[PDB]
């Protein structure tokens, strides 16, 4: 009983993304929430997304998402071919972030999405050490040469060498060798992993997929690469989304693949067709090795419920309710 | 983008 999205021009994943941010049903209720009532049509990001969601609740019919993309400014052919999922989800995020200051679910967009990080760089020869703490909103993980999601976060949080022609200016220390390194602190509600199914060459400008078999698990176990482990709250995730590319190049078949209720069951949402579909055909058909997932979604055990809530009619202001029903009308 | 040794990224441009 979940409604498409119309193919309209060439959005590649953004569609698959749309439906993502939609049933993360905290996300879609503090949407509706925001203060749109004097925002002009044209130029309002927070407003279109309001309007699509809306939409995607609704309406039985295929829902349009024209007026969203004049939102955010990506009209031109190679917008979306010149940038990447989750660029276009911190422009959706951070606008209706932005909305969402200054009213009662101001912070949202944090809450669920934003998590704890700390980058250390330690001289091996002197007693230098750096321990900068940066947040994030979403992680990319490495396929190449891993076999698993385990193997990617084994690889990001391993040390890096500084040694050789790279050394670390530790200033009044001087140049000395030290190790990179990266460790978790706080992992989101809602954890946004992109894999880097592409790889890049400078010298020849050419990009390369890469369709080799990538594992990823039903459920994350993740508290073994949080620097302080918590009981009472384990860092065990539960996949929700699984966004596929099956082209070989930037362009091609973008689909993606959800159990919106948390209960396991998936369906295939390909535009305007939502058809009910397999686990097998979500998890392990997407590993790869043309069909393969470039992100994944994971919510925490946890916070199952809360972030998978049930939304009703109710929920949606009626003010914004006949705003977007008026425009409808005058169509 | 940069990552270890080389340069990649999702969806596949750079």
């Amino acid at each position: 009983g979940y409604v498409g999205l119309k193919n309209q021009g060439a959005t590649c994943y953004m569609n698959s993304l749309l439906q993502t941010l939609f049933f993360t049903n905290q996300l879609r209720k503090a949407v509706y929430m925001m203060p749109t009532e004097g925002d002009d049509s044209s130029k309002s990001v927070p407003l279109a997304l309001q309007r699509v969601f809306y939409e995607l609740q609704h309406s039985d019919k295929p829902v349009g998402t024209k007026k969203l993309t004049k939102s955010f400014g990506w009209e031109t052919l190679d917008s979306f071919m010149q940038h990447d999922v989750q660029e276009l989800c911190r422009v959706l995020l951070d606008n209706v972030e932005n909305k969402m200051k200054g009213t009662c679910v101001e912070g949202t967009i944090p809450k669920l999405f934003r998590g704890k990080m700390v980058s250390y760089i330690q001289c091996k020869e002197v007693d230098y050490r750096s321990d900068r703490r940066e947040d994030y909103y979403d992680i990319q993980l490495s396929i190449k040469g891993k076999k698993n999601i385990f193997e990617s976060f084994v690889d990001y949080v391993a040390v890096e060498q500084l040694d050789g022609d790279n050394k670390y200016d530790a200033g009044e220390h001087g140049l000395q060798e030290a190790e990179k390194g990266v460790k978790f602190l706080t992992l989101p509600p809602v954890l946004h992993l992109q894999l880097m199914r592409f790889m890049y060459d400078p010298q020849t400008d050419q990009n390369i997929k890469i369709n080799d078999r990538f594992e990823f698990p039903e459920q994350l176990p993740l508290d073994e690469f949080l620097q302080k482990t918590d009981p009472k709250d384990p860092a065990n995730y539960i996949l929700h989304a699984v966004l596929v590319h099956s082209g070989d190049n930037h362009g091609g078949h973008y689909v993606v693949y959800l159990n919106p209720k948390g209960d396991g069951k998936w369906c295939k949402f390909d535009d305007d067709v939502v058809s009910r579909c397999t686990k097998e055909e979500a998890i392990e058909h997407n590993y790869g090795g043309c069909t393969n997932a470039y992100m994944l979604v994971y919510i925490r055990e946890s916070k199952l419920s809360e972030v998978l809530q049930a939304v009703t009619d109710h929920d949606i202001p009626q003010q914004l309710v006949e705003r977007l029903q008026e425009e409808k009308r005058i169509e | 983008f940069y990552y270890r040794g080389g340069w990649y990224s999702v969806n596949g441009y750079c």
